Order: C-alpha cells, then structure tokens, then sequence
C-alpha cells in the first residue's frame, strides 16, 4: 500500500479512512473514558482507559473526556490515544506507510498545528503530512470552485467565503458555538420538564435526544405559540433504563440557539447574521456569486428545517433581487471527509504534502509556511 | 572408528562430532547428503543414531548383519540400528536397570521400520527365540487396531500418529523375552470433536462408514455418507483418494479377530465408536431461563441402545452439573455453551477411554503366563517409545501448541542428559569443563508451564474467569502478563519491522526448532473438558461391557473441578518425563529425505526442516563439548605407536607416558589436546585427521617391511 | 663400523654368490643382487637395493663385482628388519586385532602398497600363509616361521 | 500441597473447603454449645442440644464473641478439613458495610493464632457473582444474619449503591418462634430455635400474592402442613407457612422500618447510573440460604416488574446451588492465576499490623 | 397587623418563616411530616394520624418521618399543604388571605414546582398576593450587596448564582444536588466502620445532630487524615439519646470533605470550590474580578468550622494570583435567605412585582413564569 490517510479529527467524532474512498472507514466519538469506580472482579482484564465506541459502550463506569474542545486540542495524551486507536484498532494500518491529511478549523492557535505536526512525525513517524482547513474541504466536496461554507461541527462554527479557489481570509468569521454547546443548553432546558442529566455519560444521552428529536422552527415565535397552546409538537424518547421522556418546545428552543446565541448567554449574532456579514465583508461584485452558493457542513447543520430557516433569514438581510441558495447535501455530515479524500487524490497536490525531510530541516514551524 | 577417516571425502564422518565446522548446519546436511548418496543411511551424534530413510530394501537387516553387531561396542563398528539394539540389550543384561529407545522423526520418516527391525534383532538373536517371535508378532499385529484409533490425516501426512505409543519387551534374569507391554501417552483427544481444515478425525470412523455390512451399520446410525455427522466434517476433508478406507477396515476387522477380540467385544467396540458419532449430532436449545435442553430425539434413541445407559439419565447428564454438599445433591442446569462442552467432553472421554481400554486389552494379551513374583529371581524391561514430532503448519493451533510443548520438554530432558553425560566424563577424566553455551530450554518451558504465570496457567484461568471470555481476551492477557519475556511475541509487542510477519489474534514462541506462530482462535473451546461427575456417574452405570470397565465407581469420589486439556496434558507429560528420567534412553532420530517417497532424491529444503525439528545441531553443540575426540591411551597408543620411533613396535612402560612421547613426535600444540586420567582428548578433528593421514602413509613402510621379509624367506624355502 | 665380516661368513657369501655367477665371470646382475642377498637370508627392500645400486650402475654394464656385492651385503647387515617389528606391522593390517588376516585382505594390501607383490608372488605367499586351508593366516605364527 | 483454603464463616453455617473443589467439605452450624467437654462445636453441639446453651458467635455478620469464634476456626481446620493451616493461604468472606474491627481481628487471628502464610477477606455478594459465571449484575446475598445487595458492572462495584439490611434467616426463625405461639406451640430455649429453624427450612414458602394466600388459608385447610417434633408430638402449621417469608417483603411484621428485599434491590438499581440499569434488571443474582424458599424468585420477579419500567426485561438468577454459591465463588477466586498476586502475606502483616486489610481488600 | 408580608423560606430541611420587617424568622422548624408506625393501645389518648415539625421530631421514636421536599422539588404535595397549614395556623398564627406571601426556590428547578406552589397558594390558602424568589438572590439582599457570587447550600441543593451590579447571569448559574441530606446519608455510612447501625428515619436525625456539632472542614484533608491516623486528639465523644457514648475520629472531617470531593458519595460532579470557579470563569466581558472579591456563603451546610478558610484556599489555587479572593461568611448565614426575603418584601419598590390574586384569575399558574 501507498494510499494517503485522511483524518478529520474535528471536536465530536473522529472520521478517518483512505483517499479515494467514498466515506470514512472509522467514524467514532473523539472521547477517552477512564474508570470512575472500584474495580472488584479479579481476572476481568480491565483496561486503564477506553477510546471511542469502547468508551461509548461502557459509559456508566467511565468519566468521559474529549481532548478537543472548540476545535483546540486541550489534552495531548488523550489525543495521542485517539490517534493510536484510529490507526491501530479502527483502520488497522501502520502510519509509517501512508501520507496523512489532517483537518482543522480556521483561526485556531498556531500551537495546535505545530503539535499535530510534531506528533505525526515524532510519535507516529508518517512519511509526509498536511493540514487543511475544514470548510475548504467541504467546499471542494461539493464540486464547486466558488461558495461560502457554513461548517458547524461539534465545537466550532465558521464561515469561509471562497471565490474561484481564492479564500478571502479577512472575511473568515468564527463562532465558538456548535453542537456541544447545544447539548449543554439542552441539559439546561430539559431540567424545566424536571428531567436531570449531570454526568458526562448522561451528556451523551442528551446528545442522542438532540440528534433524534430536535428541529429548527421556521418562525420561532409561531412554534412557541403552537407549543404553548397544543400537544401537537410533543415527542417522546425512551431512556436506556426504559423511562420515557416527553418534550415539546425544548425540541426547537435548543436549535434556535444557533440563530440566537443569547439563549446560551453570548453577544455574537446568529449563524444567519454571521453568514451575511461574511458575504457583505466581501467585494461588491463577488457577493451575487456567494449568495447563490451557501454550502453547509458538519453535523450541527443536520436539523430538519435548518436550510429553510437559513434561506428565510439571509433573504431577509440580502437585497430583494438576490437569488439565495443554500446547498445542504444529504451527506453534509461527511463533506469535510469527502473533500479531504478528493483534495488528497489530486495529482496536483501530491507536491503540497509536508515531507519528513522538510520537517527535519525546519522543525514544527514548517506548517505555517506550507498550509 | 578411525579406519573410515581416510575415505572422509566421499563416505563422510561417521559421528558428526568429528565434522570440523560443527556449528555449520550446512556442513551437517552436507555430511548427511554425502553418506546418503553412498547408501550409508546411519550416522551417530556420539551415542544418538541419526538415520535417513532409503526408500529401498537395502540388504543390511539380514541375520548375517545381526551377529556382526552382537556383543561389539558401538564405536568400534560402523553405525547401524543393530549397534543401538545390541548396546541397549547389553546395558539391560549388565546394569539390570530398565532401558528405553526413543524412535523419533517426521511421520513417514521410517519410524515404523526402525521399530519393526529392532523387534527383529530382539527376536532373531535372544535365548528364547520361539517366544520372542510370538511376542514380536503380538506386538506388531496390534498395529491396524492402534492405527485405526490413534492415527489421523493432517495437512502434512495421510496417516500421522496422534499419540505416544510405547512397547516393551519383558526379559527375565536369563535374557529370555517372557512377554511384552504396551502403553499409550498424550493422545490428541481434542481431535475427536474438532478438526482443522484439510484434516480428518481418527481413521476408524471413515473406515466404519466406508467399509461395513449393511446389517452392521443398520444397528447403529446407518447413513453411509460421513458428512452426516458433525464430528467427521468440521475439517471438510472426509473423502480423500490416498486413503482406501474400505480396504483399511477389512484389514483392521481381521486384526481385531487375530488379536483375540471375541465377536461380541467388537460389537461392543463398534457401538462405542458409533456412540461417539451420535454424541456429535445432539443439538441443544435454551428454554426461557437460558438453560440448555436436548431438542433432537433420534441421537438419544440410539445412544441408549449403543452406550447402554438410560435415556432420561443421559438427557439429564448432558444438561445439568451435579454438586454434592452437606450430603444433599444439587442439579444446577447448564447454558448452551456448557451443554455443548459437556457433550464434547463426553465424546473426548468415551473415546480416549475406549482407546486406553484397547491398549489394556492388548497389553493383558502380551503379559507373561508365569507368576513373575518373589522368590522369582528378577525381571527387566526394554522399551521402544514413538511419540510425535515437532509440528509446524500454515496455521498452528492448540493441538500443535501441546505437541510442541511436549517436544520442548523432551528436548529439555535430552539436552540435560547429554550435558550431564559429557560433564560426568570431564570430571572423571580430570578435564576442565570449557563452558559451552547452548539454547536454554528451561526459559521456554517456564513460559508455557510456570505455576501462576505460564501460558497454560493463564489459559486455565481464561476457562475459569467469570464474564464473557474470548480467545482475543486470552491473548490480551498474555500481552499484559508475559510482556517483557525474550521468547514471546505478538502483533502488539512486535516492532514495526517484525509486525508485517505476525497477525492480530496470534502469538509467537521461539522454540528450539525456531519460531512457531499460534493462532488463538479456538484455544478456549479446545482447552475446556467439562466432564462433570454427573456424566461419569451416568457412564459407570452402562450395560455396555467396555463403558462399565472405562468409568469405574471409585473415580466418582474426587471432589476437584474438571481439569482443562492443557492442564491434563501438562500433568500427563510430566509423568512421561519422570518415566524417562528414571529409565535409561537410547535415541534414534529419523530423517525423510524427500516428500515424494522416492529412492536417491535428497531434498535439502525438506531435510533442513527435519534436522531443525529434531534439534540435531543443538545436540551436536553439547556432545562435541570442548573436544571433538577422546580415546583410552591403550587404544590410541596401539593404533599410532608406529609414528613415533620410541613407541614402535612396543612401548617401554605405562601407556599414558607412551602417548605423551608420541604426541610430541606428532607435534600437537598444547591447546590441540589434553591428557585425562585414562583418555587422550583431541580438541579439533584437524589433529586426528592429520594423525590418521600420517598412519595412512606409514602403512606403505609397514607393508614394505612385510614384503621384504617374505621375498627374503622365499629363496630359503624354494632352494637348498 | 657396526661389524666386520668373518672369513667364514665371506666364504659362505662367496659360495652362495657362485650359484649366480655359474659361468665364471665373477659378476651378478644389478637387480639379481637382491636375489643373492635373499639367498643369504637377508631382508632387503627394493628401495634399499636401488639406493645402493645407484653408486655402482654409473658406468653401465648391468652387473656388479664380488667386492661391491660384499660391501652392499655389509651395509644391510647393520639393520635387518626383526620379528617383533614384522609381527606388529601385520597387526596394523588386521581389522579386528584378533591375530588372523583373510587371504583376500592380504591379497589386497600386498598388491596395493609399497614395493608390491605381483599376483604370482601373492599366490606363492598365500600357498603357505593359508597353512591349513581355512582361508585365514595366523600372522603371529606365520612371522615366527618367516623370520627363523 | 499448598492449595488455598476458602472459608465462608457467615452467621448461621460455616462453609469451608479448598479452592480446587466443586463444593465445600465442611458444612456445619456456626455454633458453640456449653454445658447447661467444657464446650462442643458444630454438628457435635447440634446433636447434643438438650443439655446445651447453644450460642452463635456471629450476629448480623459481626463477630461478637472472639473466644467462641476461635473454637469454630479450630474445629474447622483441625476436625472438619483436617489440615494444618500453616501450609495453606486462607480466603475468608465478609458482609459489605461491616465494622473495621471485624476485619482487623480476623486478620490478627489468622496470622497470630493459626500462623497462616497469606490471607484475604472478600465480600460475599462479590464472590457470588463468580459462581454465577457473570461480571455484570446486582447480587442479593441473603444468609442467616445479613441480607445485602452489591451492584457490579463490567467487574466494577458501585460502592455508593451498596445496600445492607440487618434482617435475614435468624430474624425469620425468631419471627416463626413468635407467630407459632398463636397455635399454642412454645419454643423458647436456644435448642428450640434449631427445631423451629428446621421447621422454616421444610414448611415455609414465599406467597406470590400474600393477601390472596391469607384469604385462601382463611377459607380452607388446603395450605396446612404437618411436622413431627423429635419427641413425636406433631405440629400442624398453615397461615404461618407464608407469614414468615413475607417478613422479607414486609420488615414491618418484625417492627423494622426498612423497605422489602424487592424495594431494597430496586433502590440499589436506582443508585446506579442510567446506562447500567438495563443490565442490572437482567442479572439479579440471588445467594445464601434465605433465598431458598419455594416461590421467592417468582415473587421477586413480580415485585420488581411492578417497580421497573414496563419496557425492561427483568430476570432473576436463582441457581439450585444458591446456598453454596458464595463459597463456590470463593473457590473460583482463590483459584485464579491473577488473584495470587493479591493475598496479604505474613511479611506485609509484620510491616503494617492488622490495618493492612483496609489497603489490600 | 394590617397586611405585613409573610416571608416563608420553605427550605428543603427547615421551614423558616416570619413577617417582613423583623430581624430574623419567628418560626424555624424541621420540614418533616411524621405518621405513627406501631398501632395505638391507650384508648383515652387524643392520638393524631400525623405530626408536623417539632410535634413529629420530639416523637421520632414511634413515627416514620418523611420530608415533602427532596433536592428543592416538592415530591409530596399533601405533606406540603400540611406543613404550610402548620406554618400559618399553628406557628405564625395568622389567616393567609390577610397577608401577602413571599416564597423561595432554588434555581434551575422543574417548572411544575412554581406553578403548583402558586396554585395551592391561591386555590387553597387564598393568599392576596404572592411571589417566588430565587434563594441565592435573597442572600445578596441579605448581605447588602448588589454584586457577588453566592454559594447557597441547603439540606437538599447546593447552587452558585453570579449577580453583577444587580444583574443575574442565567448561563453561569451552577446547581449541584448535593448538600446537608447527602452528607447526613454518608455520615450514616461512615459510622458503620465503628459498627453504629443507624437505619431508621428517626436515627437519620440523630446522625444529623452529630454532623451539626462534631463535623468540621479540614484545612488540608490529607494532613488531617495523617493526623487522625497517628493521634487521639481529634476524637470526640457523642452521647446518644438513651445514654450510649459514641466516639467519632477521622469520621468527623471526612463527612464535610464530600463537598470538596463528591466522588466519596459516588457522584461524578466537581467540588463546591471548582463549581464556584467554573461559574466565575463562565462570566462576561468585564465582571470576573468583582465576583472573586464577593464570594457569599449561605444556607446551613456553610456553617461548618473551617469552611471559609478551605474555600479561600481552594479558589486561591484555581484563580489568577493577582486577584483578591475574599469570602463573606456572616454569623447569621443560616437565616441569610430569610433575612434577604425580609429585606425584599419590605422594599417600597418591590410592591408592584407581586403576583396579585386578580392576575391569577386573568391568567393561569403560568403567571409565575411571566412575573419572576
Ligand atoms: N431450604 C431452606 N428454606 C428456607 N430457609 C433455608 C433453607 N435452607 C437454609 N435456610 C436458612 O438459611 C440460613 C443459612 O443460610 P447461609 O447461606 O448458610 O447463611 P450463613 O452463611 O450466614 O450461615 C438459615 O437461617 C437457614 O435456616
Ligand atoms: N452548625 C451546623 N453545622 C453543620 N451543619 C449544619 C449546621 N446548622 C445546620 N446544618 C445543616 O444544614 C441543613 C439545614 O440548612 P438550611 O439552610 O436551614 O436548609 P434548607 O434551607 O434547605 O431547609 C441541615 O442539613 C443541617 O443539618
Ligand atoms: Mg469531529
Ligand atoms: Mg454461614
Ligand atoms: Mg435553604
């Protein structure tokens, strides 16, 4: 073998596989679990820590942690455990054979790339690697040279505007709010019905409520009126122990935090204003071309009704004659991956990867010259 | 003997300790090829016979050869099976300790022929040859009966013995062969209920189904197709062209008759073999308490007729574990895993017991009719042992792991005895033990067998530990507990370079025969032998005469849990070792020179594997010790005294001082030789070959003096 | 040096030498020197004979006189090869050390090795080595017969 | 030799034997009789019970009487197992939330009276998982002196979700000694507790619906059963056969405030985190002698099905060998190859005194 | 009185009640309803079917004791009505329709708790005007501060609410269902190590009285564990109601340490020091400094000796060292929420913020989600 690896490490789930695949081979939570409790059955062969679907299976005995928070790697020992598990347990390949494409968010600390680069060359010994900005990959998963991408993952939401292959880096806008902050708001508003979720193992239950039940209100003050005056919007979820939750306005007060970050206590404007102020910060005669081309990606763009509310809201800010389109592909949870497999199969980018030779010549500051 | 060393360029060295580059395996295999081309199939490593199969009726076993090797010391003659035969007989007549001969090799390497021909030397030359010939025929006519029940087809050969066969001949104080004994050790009883791909079960089942009267099978499960039975078909290999099962059955059925089984005892024995088939076809299902129950009645309809037990009792025994406490007896039900293990433990136990009973029935037919009890003068046994060789396949498993641990333990014993046998002579002759370094078998037996950290004690725990348990969880515990060991490796412990050769779900042992890689899949299923007291208590109640003798009432007293197959194998192996430490073993090691079964073809790519599996290079390392050669000063001086003027024709005094002047004329440097209490030692064979090459030129002068004396005498005879 | 010939020994040697002279020329053939020495009970090797003949063959003629025959006689009389050396030499060709050699093994070494018996001389040796006709020679007895 | 001893001293019976066995060798009542020899122990005392004051040294899993508990260990090793304890490491059992002095003085007496080479103390409901072949489940151990619940998941205990109830078989004997006096049968002496325990062990069963068995017994004699006493007087019993085992479901019959064994089990499962509960509802293990009544796993399934949500599957694991399951699990544990690293040695006891058990066990 | 405001801090372990304008509450009683266990036999006695407060707790031996409130949630509304009835009729001795009543609640509560408190207060007690405060906002009214972060620690709830310059910050509000009852149920478990088997709902109140008198917070927990493991001088004797003298040792500072290590009780949540810092570093653009300068401690589990010095030490190890971490622990901090509600309901400006009986006729129990 010689095919490239790709690793879309992003905040919530790891995604990994080979360039030229359709879809990731590994898709698992970016968690490390460590035992919370007194080990008592001798001879069990209990491990010191559990990663991904092992930790997501054994939740009740583990304190779960994610090393990535807001797209920034906060714990390198846990992140090296996630990368070792990715190569060795999920893909079952030696990293020393394969050039590796990593992904990350715009406006991240420069330390995060340097330490990724150092671990890929000094701990996993890859022959060559690269870092690519996630919303660029999501643009080029779409088969487009021009567009603005909203890329709400688990921990960060960014808009990147790209015109005929050129990013406009002054019109990049980043918001440190996404699906993990929505799970933490849903924990807050679920306590109003009387349900209590407090452990990290319960945060993963509330995340699963949110992915199955929540949806985006095409007019929040009208769904608020319909939920305050009927049982027509309420749905139920069966917990692991068979208790039955029921929720109504909690289904759309959570997703509405994307449009009103003041619910979570932030001053910054919603994803619709953040998008529009990225389009209006661009040059006057490339705006018409970005309004026609709002790609969306990452899982926090997956709610029923979110493309419709986003299309309603940018149409409310834009000139009356503009043809707004929002490109929400069915697979948009994997567009950063699909982009990474394509923009690593290309013959023209095989000269763009950082080689271990160039790392030995310059140390970990090599990524800022290259990427 | 040195007379052959002049021909060492075509005829090779006779004993490999004389091969000069003794650490070169390529020279060892070259000296084997050199001899085998010359039809010299026998060579020593000190006392150990190395033999290579001629695939020809060489005339060397005839009566004129036996009396050539009778009463002659084994290094004063060329190597032969009869030089081992005579030496083993003389040690019995003279030390009056018991003697053994390990016949060793690959399957097909000629082990049968060595055993048949040793039992010819002890028949055709001993002082009661009529009883000796009868004991030979009773020892050898047992072969179809033991071969049907204890050989199976493997990936490597069609007819491989899966047990350590033993055969004594019993001798009185007069050296008359009085009778015999048979025993059988370390049978691969896992093969009754699980076979690897391309391998059959023991030969009797396919013999029974392929060859048999319709009225003989009609009393049993009568469907002729061997695929009908779960215990015959796991290996997918049932039909094969090389094994005429119909003819093999007609020979074996007559061998049972001629061995003195009465017809009803064969009908009992066929009914045990068919009961083992039907035990495989029992299907359990779980009722709503997750407890196992027999679903299919047609197996039990015959198992009551054939095992001779009550059907309601066999249903209960296959599905409940009986415990006895405070005098109450408690039937705890089995789950589907435990009920499958109970059915397969009963098949392994019914079969390994009818086989142990065939060996008792035969052994009791070899024993003496005389009382053999005090004040009877003495009795001594001379035995042949024939246990399976080291075993490396494409996919090694729990059977190979046991076979290779057995061979590791027998190699350990053998190299300890060889090292002891050299060191006792270095101490006796007063030579310093110049310390050889050799592969230390202790470390790899401690890895397998050590009480609470060996692989077997970890595997015994994985069958006993609570919760869901897997072959991969076993491996993950080996990887944690064995971890830093030098002879152990896995895909996790392997460096990135070696990790290409080794899969996940495998571990690797470095054995004396090199590395062997074991797939863990099936280790837990094969190590479980859950024969509960409830199953033995059922079987001891049988109407079938064999099963009644096989499951005695006294065994039911034992309050221990059922021991695992690796633990039973460890215990039985250490009992085979103490039998061989107490007894005096000779060794014969057999090489198969090609896999085509062909005359004259010597295939070094195959022979390198056997020479490695037989450990011949490690034995040569230890036997060679510090010195290639040693000989008594009397024997060394009477040979070479013609080289040094002072010693010729007769030396002036004590032979040690005659050698001490002779080796000074030959100019041996102080490190090339040593002068022990009654032997000269020579360090390198260089010195010896040069001395026999000095004697070979000296023969010209010796013959000249004889001819001059004759030509002088000739005139005084012919005239006046 | 070691010994000097007595007039009676010179007379016995001259009397035997007269059978090889016969016609009265007083001279013996260069190879026939061995035959007169062997008639006189000496055990010379062909190599010893040739190594002495090299000092007297130098003018051709093919024969040697009585004084130089008497000199070459006196040279070999220093060291005639004795019974115990001859017996122990046979003991090196005995394969068992048992004290007997087969007619075939003797026929082998006597034709193969230095100074070689011809097949006629081997049959003449075997004719009285195989004393009672069983096919074996007792070399220990044969040497005491041969060296008398 | 050098195999381990395994010894479940619990409250009513000593169960003892070696780690290799299927089931225990010594099974005798945890009794010392004194004259009413200067004392008699176990089956000897239970046979001579007319002339004796029978005292049990364990009450509610606590050793209350160390001099008589030394006699029971002396009779265990030297008369019943018939071994010198100096040759064998010893696995003792204990109840979960016991006093710390009970472990300290067990440990001191094994090292300084029996000279044992190495020892360990294990929780009874933890051991009773090994005999069940499981590493996930909630275990209701219920002996003579203590009923307790230990929840375990993937072999980790939840020590905050442990529940203990100081009410088991002896409180049921002593309640059958109360409710049988309503038929004019008098049982007062310590020897008469054994006769009434032998009644409880033969005639009692757990009603599936108590208030319907009450009405059934009031209607007709079909629930009445008979027991010949050792002097040939005959006791007939009826309503009293299921009143006694009901005191596990209704600790109010005996004047305690605690919830029944069904609610004490549910209240452990509710102290466990949401993810674990579905696996605990499928793995309710039962062990020890007061779980032996006819109908008790059926009542426990019926009572927990009414507390647990209707989409959960409730299963109760009640093996026929329930009584010996604590000891059987001790036999498995003391056999494990991994466990041999975990014995307290006398060499560590010389460094750390009796306090070492709180660090190791 | 005309219409002096009732202030009823119906806390999870104690009902604290009085009138606004008094320094401190008139009624302070255990929040318990008790019903008899054993059947009555003395036929001449006027035996009640239920007892409340002091009537239940002076009789605890013969009663099974139940709280209506668990973790600030009213779990049993009938035992609740019986306790408010007891408060108005027996303890304060006034008709509730004649007095406007301030109630208190913990933050992040179930919304059916405010609605049912409201519904009962109109449709049963007929109160003329009612409002449902948040307890941590009342401990600032009590402290005479517009700015602070309040650690309020009751019988059933611990919570942190940051208020800066009169504005609460509802994203930064932390709640921890761990307080004086969890510490009491864990002292019942600690005391088993010396064999004291407290098990009844009556003996829960004996173990509570030990916790109120001998328990304290270690300034350094591993240093006190090493001190108690090597000396007798930390031990204290306690005399149980019948005359048995218990002894308590490390058991007395290991109980309060569960506020700093909730993992002792088997919880995954962080200690009260981390829950304070994790709320200050959830605050907005300007304010983080002035909350470190005003850590206000409130409610009965903030009464332990050594808790202020421990909180000051533990936050000083998390917070940037240029900051002044200053912790406000007034002696009255057990009544601080009631004193706070007595200031609020006395305020001339508050008097428009009451829900009035008329407003509950114009809109249903949801009115408290609009008015508070
Ligand atoms: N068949 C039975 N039916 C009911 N109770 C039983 C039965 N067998 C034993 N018991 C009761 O079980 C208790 C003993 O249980 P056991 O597991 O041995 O507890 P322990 O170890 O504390 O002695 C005694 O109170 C005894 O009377
Ligand atoms: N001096 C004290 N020391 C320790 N704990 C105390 C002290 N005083 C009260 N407590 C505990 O505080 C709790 C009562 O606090 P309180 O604020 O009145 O509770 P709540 O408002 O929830 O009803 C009880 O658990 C009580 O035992
Ligand atoms: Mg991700
Ligand atoms: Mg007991
Ligand atoms: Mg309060």
């Amino acid at each position: 073998e010689t095919t490239a690896l790709v690793c879309d490490n992003g905040s919530g789930l790891v995604k990994a596989g080979f360039a030229g695949d359709d879809a990731p081979r590994a898709v698992f939570p970016s968690i490390v679990g460590r035992p919370r409790h007194q080990g008592v059955m001798v001879g069990m062969g209990q491990k010191d820590s559990y990663v991904g679907d092992e930790a997501q299976s054994k939740r009740g005995i583990l304190t779960l942690k994610y090393p990535i928070e807001h797209g920034i790697i906060t714990n390198w020992d846990d992140m090296e455990k996630i990368w070792h598990h990715t190569f060795y347990n999920e893909l079952r390949v030696a990293p020393e054979e394969h050039p590796t494409l990593l992904t990350e968010a715009p406006l991240n600390p420069k330390a995060n790339r340097e330490k990724m680069t150092q671990i890929m060359f000094e701990t996993f010994n890859v022959p060559a690697m690269y870092v690519a900005i996630q919303a660029v990959l999501s643009l080029y998963a779409s088969g487009r040279t021009t567009g603005i991408v909203l890329d709400s993952g688990d921990g960060v939401t960014h808009n990147v505007p790209i015109y005929e292959g050129y990013a406009l880096p002054h019109a990049i806008m980043r918001l440190d709010l996404a699906g993990r902050d929505l799970t933490d708001y849903l924990m807050k508003i679920l306590t109003e019905r009387g349900y209590s979720f407090v452990t990290t193992a319960e945060r993963e239950i509330v995340r699963d409520i949110k992915e199955k039940l929540c949806y985006v209100a095409l007019d929040f003050e009208n769904e608020m009126a319909t939920a305050a005056s009927s049982s027509s919007l309420e749905k139920s979820y069966e917990l692991p122990d068979g208790q039955v939750i029921t929720i109504g306005n909690e289904r759309f007060r959570c997703p509405e935090t994307l449009f009103q970050p003041s619910f979570i206590g932030m001053e910054s404007a919603g994803i619709h204003e953040t998008t529009y102020n990225s389009i209006m910060k661009c040059d006057i005669d490339i705006r018409k071309d970005l309004y026609a081309n709002n790609v969306m990606s990452g899982g926090t763009t997956m709610y029923p009704g979110i493309a419709d509310r986003m299309q309603k809201e940018i149409t409310a800010l834009a000139p009356s004659t503009m043809k707004i389109k929002i490109i929400a592909p069915p697979e948009r949870k994997y567009s950063v991956w699909i982009g990474g497999s394509i923009l690593a199969s290309l013959s023209t980018f095989q000269q763009m990867w950082i080689t271990k030779q160039e790392y030995d010549e310059a140390g970990p500051s090599i990524v800022h010259r290259k990427c | 003997m040195e007379s052959a060393l002049t021909a060492r360029d075509r005829v090779g060295v006779q004993d490999f300790v004389l091969l000069e580059n003794f650490t070169s395996e390529a020279a060892f295999i070259e000296n084997l090829r050199r001899r085998f081309r010359e039809n010299l199939i026998y060579t020593y490593i000190g006392p150990v016979l190395v033999s290579v199969n001629p695939y020809r009726d060489l005339q060397i076993y005839s009566r004129q050869h036996m009396e050539r090797y009778r009463g002659v010391s084994f290094y004063e003659v060329p190597p032969h099976l009869f030089a081992v035969a005579d030496t083993v007989y003389r040690a019995l007549r003279t030390e009056r300790r018991d003697q053994a001969v390990m016949i060793s090799g690959e399957s097909g390497a000629g082990k049968t022929e060595a055993t048949k021909r040793l039992l010819q030397f002890y028949a055709e030359t001993c002082p009661a040859p009529e009883r000796g010939g009868a004991v030979r025929d009773r020892l050898l006519q047992s072969n179809p009966v033991l071969e049907a029940f204890g050989n199976a087809k493997t990936l490597r050969n069609d007819n491989s013995s899966r047990f350590g066969k033993y055969m004594d001949v019993q001798f009185d104080f007069k050296g008359a062969p009085v009778g015999g004994h048979i025993l059988s050790y370390l049978l691969e009883k896992s093969r009754v209920v699980h076979q690897n791909h391309g391998e059959r079960n023991f030969h009797v089942f396919y013999q029974l189904l392929e060859g048999g009267e319709e009225e003989t099978l009609r009393r049993l499960g009568l469907e002729r197709n061997p695929q009908s039975y779960l215990y015959l078909v796991k290996g997918q290999c049932a039909k094969v062209s090389s094994i005429n099962d119909k003819s093999d059955w007609k020979v074996m059925r007559k061998a049972l008759s001629v061995i003195d089984f009465t017809e009803d005892e064969v009908e009992d024995l066929l009914s045990i073999v068919a009961s083992v088939l039907h035990l495989g076809n029992i299907h359990f299902a779980a009722d709503e308490d997750s407890n196992a129950q027999v679903t299919t009645e047609n197996q039990l309809k015959y198992l009551t007729r054939l095992l001779g037990v009550e059907g309601t009792t066999l249903r209960e025994a296959l599905t409940h574990r009986k415990i006895i406490a405070k005098g109450e007896e408690l039937l705890s039900p089995l789950n589907l895993e435990q009920a499958a293990y109970a059915r397969d433990a009963l098949a392994k136990a019914v079969y390994s017991r009818t086989f142990t009973w065939l060996v008792r029935k035969i052994n009791r037919s070899l024993a003496s009719k005389d009382a053999e009890s005090p004040s009877w003068r003495s009795t001594t046994v001379l035995g042949l042992l024939d246990i399976y060789g080291f075993e490396v396949f494409q996919h090694n498993s729990f059977e190979q792991f046991c076979i290779n641990y057995c061979n590791e333990k027998l190699q350990q014993l053998f190299i300890e005895l060889t090292l002891k046998s050299e060191q006792e002579e270095y101490e006796a002759e007063g030579i310093a033990w110049e310390p050889v370094q050799y592969f230390n078998n202790k470390i790899i037996c401690d890895l397998v067998e050590e009480k609470f950290k060996g692989i077997i004690s970890i595997l015994d725990e994985e069958c006993l530990r609570p919760g869901e348990a897997t072959d991969l969880t076993f491996l993950e515990k080996l990887e944690d507990t064995v971890k830093p060991h030098p002879h152990f490796l896995t895909h996790k412990l392997a460096d990135q370079k070696t990790r290409k050769s080794l899969d996940r779900g495998e571990f690797r042992l470095l054995h004396y025969a090199g590395e062997v890689t074991y797939s863990v899949t099936g280790f837990l299923d094969k190590n479980n032998d859950l024969l509960f007291r409830n199953l033995k208590e059922t079987m001891c109640s049988s109407m079938n005469p064999i099963m009644a003798q096989c499951f005695d009432k006294s065994e039911l007293s034992d309050k221990k849990r059922p021991e695992t197959v690796a633990t039973q194998f460890k215990m039985s192996l250490l009992q085979l070792v103490e039998i061989l430490r107490s007894k005096e073993p000779a060794y014969i090691r057999c090489i198969k020179p090609n896999d085509a079964k062909q005359p004259g073809r010597f295939d070094e790519v195959l022979i390198r594997h056997q020479v490695k599996y037989l450990g011949l290079m490690e034995n040569l390392r230890v036997r060679r010790a510090g010195f290639a050669y040693r000989r008594k000063y009397e024997a060394f001086l009477q040979r070479y005294k013609s080289l040094c003027p002072e010693t010729w024709p007769m030396w002036a005094g004590r032979p040690q001082d005659g050698v001490a002047v002779l080796v000074r004329h030959l100019g041996y440097k102080p490190e090339e030789y040593k002068m022990g209490r009654t032997k000269i030692f020579i360090r390198f064979p260089k010195t010896l070959f040069a001395t026999e090459d000095s004697l070979e030129v000296r023969r010209q002068s010796l013959a000249t003096k004889i001819q001059a004396a004759w030509r002088g005498f000739h005139w005084r005879q012919k005239f006046l | 040096m070691a010994d000097q010939l007595t007039e009676e020994q010179i007379a016995e040697f001259k009397e035997a030498f007269s059978l090889f002279d016969k016609d009265g020329d007083g001279t013996i053939t260069t190879k026939e020197l061995g035959t007169v020495m062997r008639s006189l009970g000496q055990n010379p090797t062909e190599a010893e004979l040739q190594d002495m003949i090299n000092e007297v063959d130098a003018d051709g003629n093919g024969t040697i006189d009585f004084p130089e025959f008497l000199t070459m006689m006196a040279r070999k009389m220093k060291d005639t090869d004795s019974e115990e050396e001859i017996r122990e030499a046979f003991r090196v060709f005995d394969k068992d050390g048992n004290g007997y050699i087969s007619a075939a093994e003797l026929r082998h070494v006597m034709t193969n090795l230095g100074e070689k018996l011809t097949d006629e001389e081997v049959d003449e040796m075997i004719r009285e080595a195989d004393i009672d006709g069983d096919g074996q020679v007792n070399y220990e007895e044969f040497v005491q017969m041969m060296t008398a």
